[PDB]
């Protein structure tokens, strides 16, 4: 565990999000980043270094979230102007633009089959758009406040939604039914994700903890003492061995959940780290933050 | 204690192996001094380990552990606390420690480290062990209540404060914690009740928090539209009198001087209050209230550059933690004179908060930033930035659709149609200038061919 | 009033390459508020100073709050409210050089004012927004004050 390569001046402004695929369908070499300078940049990771593939210029405000399809070589990005843009990563061209305005659109997530695109809104609902046309197929109403984070299971079973008042909602994506409502957080939850077998939900919230819930019977599976500050992004390695976390205290930590011990802590960022993701092979960690850098950490 | 430190320096100048003098210096530092005693924490330490090789008493190990906890060497401090239980035999191994002083105070100290490192389970276990050794020491219950409050469970913190009050009814610390919990929830009635319960016997640095909270509850209504009615009752003169009575006793608590400066700033005496903001500025640092008061004084004086520099210093020394409302307080001071000629870089800074937050609140300020872009797009007549700014103007009108739901809607309802009607011919002006520049570049290419 | 610069500085170091003159020493110091650098020549005999000490500078254009900009002439007797009465160490000089981070196209981000108080040199090195009112060949007063 160490730093393999640092890409300085990857953006002229702060980087808010990063995404990396899981399968070998031309997203296990592709970085997609969204930054403050209104750009979406696609990078090619190959031959132990990071190279620029596309500079996609369609947004007029800062990109708050990027995500890559795990079934198609396409990406989607959402920005603060509530304009969602789908990018074809084989020509670097704009597929479609969903004007979900005026401000009512937020962080995106692809389903593993890449049929549905989930996002949260200011009403307190989870809108489910069709990826095939960019039209809202349905909505999920779990009333309350603003949904900050949403995440699919990587086997096509459940959808998880995290709100700003700490409300987690677990949905069946075959009928649209609300299955579970979890409240162990009075604080905003800025990142959550399901395990690569859909057994664990690891939630990163603005309280200094990393909390693990079982989403098969809706109880507290455990509490990992995370950082001393707001944990901003958690991500599983796609073989379910370790998971990485990043926080606003300028720290990245790789956690072994079987012994509940931190195996390595990276201080290479001198700014708040907003995005982390594992490699599709699981041997690399990509991380971005407010330091204008894309850090690649190696894994054995 | 000045003469005591002089006698200690004389004893250290007459013999460098004074174990009693080093123990006295370590105790006098651990009880009072933090800033200056730390190098003396070296001075007692380096000889004292030379004593610790000779014999392992729990007092010297506990003093080294407390000195390491106060210096910030939490690892060696925890190691000395563990050595006080494992290597100091006199604590509980084959002897008895008076009042449970040796272990349980150690059971406090590393447990406070358990508070520090987010080791909540170990700190809870240490507090439970301290409670099991003796049912008293309500301060461990107060630390448990503060830990429960840090989790977002202030009801559990209030319950732990009630358990501490069950340990000791006349305890100003638990009453101050309940008063702060009420004041955080806007509970000035219960806060005044807790201050009356505290103020029966107590005073002097445990009542001055209550006077400061009364002045703060007056200032909280001074910053609101009810301040006219409070202006009818003259609450500011009462707050000024309370601040004068608090400042007559204290000489190192700069919060009372900052409150008096704020109370002077809220009236017409602000030109002197900034000078009070000078005096607290002459005081010690690591206080965001002083920089915030200087920024507020600059914003009241319309000197936005110095207020922006003070806000930048406050964010540089405080932005590590929950200060996500200070960016909006920085951005609010850029439109206090109808100013829109200094909100060009503010357009990226005001929307630069994080990838996880709400943006419905400050939309008005966002409109007041985009209007500044709507100032520049009419002046610059170069194409490939005009029509993009017109699209951003339509986006600003979509934010005006939320700004309507109040005379700012009456202003921007004129400005929307006015800026669209200006853009109607300004885009044709921009395309005309594009044609003229292409004519010029074609003429230059023709000259090069010639 | 007229105040060119106003800050609290803290002696990070005293004259590093030994001392060259036996009465006056080049002290180096940083800033808390504005985070800029100062190099300054004070004489040690009438105004001693140690490492780690902390003091406040008011670089000003005149010694009067009225803002009159009187002379370069020395009158021992003047019954006027002076700015120097509040301060311990006071000098007087002319700023002779301004150096910048500028280039051909862009403006300057950082500035470096160099001023000689009768032979005693000073470099004030910060950013162009704070080093604003300094103009070359302008007379200037120093106004130090030592604070505990």
């Amino acid at each position: 565990y160490g730093i393999l390569f640092k890409q300085e001046q990857a953006h002229d402004d702060a980087i808010w999000s990063v995404a990396w695929g899981t399968n070998k369908k031309e997203n296990s070499e592709t970085v997609v980043t969204g930054s403050l300078d209104d750009l979406v940049k696609v990078w090619k990771w190959r031959d132990e270094r990071l190279d620029l593939q596309w500079s996609l210029e369609g947004h007029q405000l800062g990109v708050v979230s990027v995500d890559i399809s795990h079934t198609l070589p396409i990406a989607a990005s959402s920005s603060l102007d509530a304009h969602i843009r789908l990018w074809d990563l084989e020509n670097g061209k704009q597929i479609k633009s969903i004007d979900a305005g005026p401000v009512d659109a937020w962080t995106l997530a692809f389903s593993p089959d890449s049929q549905y695109l989930a996002t949260g809104t200011h009403v307190g609902k989870v809108n489910i758009f069709g990826v095939e046309s960019g039209k809202k197929e349905y909505s999920l109403d779990t009333r309350g406040k603003f949904i900050l984070s949403i995440a699919y299971s990587p086997d096509g079973k459940y959808l998880a939604s995290g709100a700003i008042d700490g409300i987690i909602n677990i949905f069946d994506i075959a009928t649209g039914k609300l299955l579970h409502t979890l409240e162990g957080h009075a604080m905003p939850i800025r990142s959550l994700t399901f395990s690569p077998d859909s057994q664990l939900l690891v939630t990163a919230s603005d309280d200094g903890y990393i909390k693990i819930y079982d989403v098969q019977h809706a109880n507290l599976a455990g509490t990992l003492s995370g950082h001393a500050s707001w944990v901003l992004n958690v991500a599983f390695c796609p073989d379910d061995t370790h998971f990485v976390s990043s926080s606003s205290d300028k720290s990245v930590k790789v956690w072994d959940v079987g012994t509940r011990t931190c195996v390595h802590t990276f201080f290479d960022h001198q700014d708040q780290v907003w995005g982390v993701k594992y490699n599709g092979n699981g041997s690399k960690i990509v991380s971005v933050g407010d330091d204008q850098e894309i850090h690649i950490y190696d894994c054995p | 204690r000045d003469i005591a430190k002089g006698h200690l320096k004389k004893v250290t100048e007459q013999y460098p192996d004074d174990v009693e003098a080093w123990i006295e210096l370590a105790q006098i530092l651990e009880q009072t001094d933090i800033q200056g005693a730390l190098s003396a924490y070296g001075t007692a330490t380096r000889i004292l380990q030379e004593k610790v090789q000779a014999d392992v008493p729990p007092e010297i190990l506990n003093n080294v552990g407390a000195l390491h906890f106060r210096l910030g060497n939490l690892g060696e401090a925890k190691k000395y606390f563990l050595a006080s239980l494992d290597r100091a035999k006199a604590e509980a191994e084959h002897d008895e420690h008076y009042y449970n002083a040796i272990s349980v105070t150690t059971s406090y100290n590393l447990a406070r480290l358990y508070e520090a490192m987010c080791e909540f389970h170990e700190a809870e276990k240490l507090y439970k062990n301290i409670l099991r050794e003796h049912p008293n020491y309500v301060d461990c219950y107060l630390r448990l209540g503060a830990m429960a409050r840090d989790k977002g469970n202030f009801y559990e913190a209030s319950d732990w404060f009630k358990e501490a009050l069950q340990i000791n009814q006349d305890h100003p610390d638990a009453w101050s914690l309940i008063g702060n919990l009420h004041l955080a929830k806007q509970e000035w009635g219960p806060g005044q009740k807790k201050f009356e319960r505290i103020l029966k016997q107590p005073s002097t640095q445990s009542d001055t928090y209550s006077m400061l909270a009364l002045g703060n509850v007056w200032l909280q209504t001074l910053h609101q539209p009810t301040r006219d009615r409070e202006k009818e009752k003259r609450h500011q003169d009462r707050a000024l009198a309370i601040y004068k009575q608090v400042l007559r006793n204290d000489a190192k608590n700069l919060y009372a001087a900052n409150g008096i400066g704020a109370v002077l700033a809220h009236k017409g005496y602000f030109r002197e209050a900034r000078d009070v903001f000078a005096q607290v500025r002459e005081a010690t640092a690591d206080i965001s209230d002083v920089w915030l008061n200087l920024a507020h004084i600059y914003v009241e004086q319309k000197q936005y550059i110095s207020a922006v520099q003070m806000y930048e210093n406050c964010l540089r020394k405080f932005y590590k933690h929950q200060n996500t409302e200070v960016v909006l307080y920085l951005a609010r001071a850029l439109f206090k004179c109808g100013k829109l000629q200094e909100c060009k870089q503010t357009l990226l800074k005001a929307r630069h908060v994080a990838p996880s937050d709400t943006v419905l609140m400050f939309n008005v300020a966002l409109v007041l930033q985009r209007l500044a872009t709507s100032v520049l797009k009419d002046e610059k007549s170069n194409l490939k930035e005009v029509l993009n700014a017109v699209k951003e103007l339509e986006l600003a009108h979509r934010y005006f659709s939320y700004l309507s739901k109040l005379a700012l809607a009456a202003t921007e309802a004129r400005q929307c149609s006015d800026l669209l009607s200006q853009a109607q011919y300004h885009v044709a002006r921009a395309r005309k200038q594009d044609e003229e520049e292409r004519e010029l570049r074609a003429k230059q290419e023709q000259e090069k061919e010639l | 009033a007229g105040i060119l610069f106003e800050d609290i500085f803290d002696v990070k170091d005293i004259d590093p390459e030994g001392k060259k003159f036996d009465r006056v020493s080049r002290l180096h110091c940083e800033s808390e508020s504005f985070k800029m650098d100062l190099i300054l020549d004070v004489n040690i005999q009438i105004y001693p100073v140690d490492l780690g000490d902390k003091f406040r500078l008011v670089i000003a254009s005149t010694l009067y709050e009225d803002g009159t900009l009187d002379d370069g002439e020395y009158n021992p007797t003047d019954d006027r409210p002076s700015r120097a009465d509040q301060f311990e160490y006071v000098m007087y000089g002319k700023v002779y050089r301004i150096e910048g981070d500028e280039t051909s196209t862009e403006a300057a981000t950082r500035l470096s004012a160099y001023v000689s108080y009768g032979g005693l040199l000073m470099r004030l090195q910060g950013d162009a927004n704070n080093l604003h009112g300094f103009e070359v060949d302008s007379r200037v007063y120093l106004l130090m004050k030592k604070l505990a």
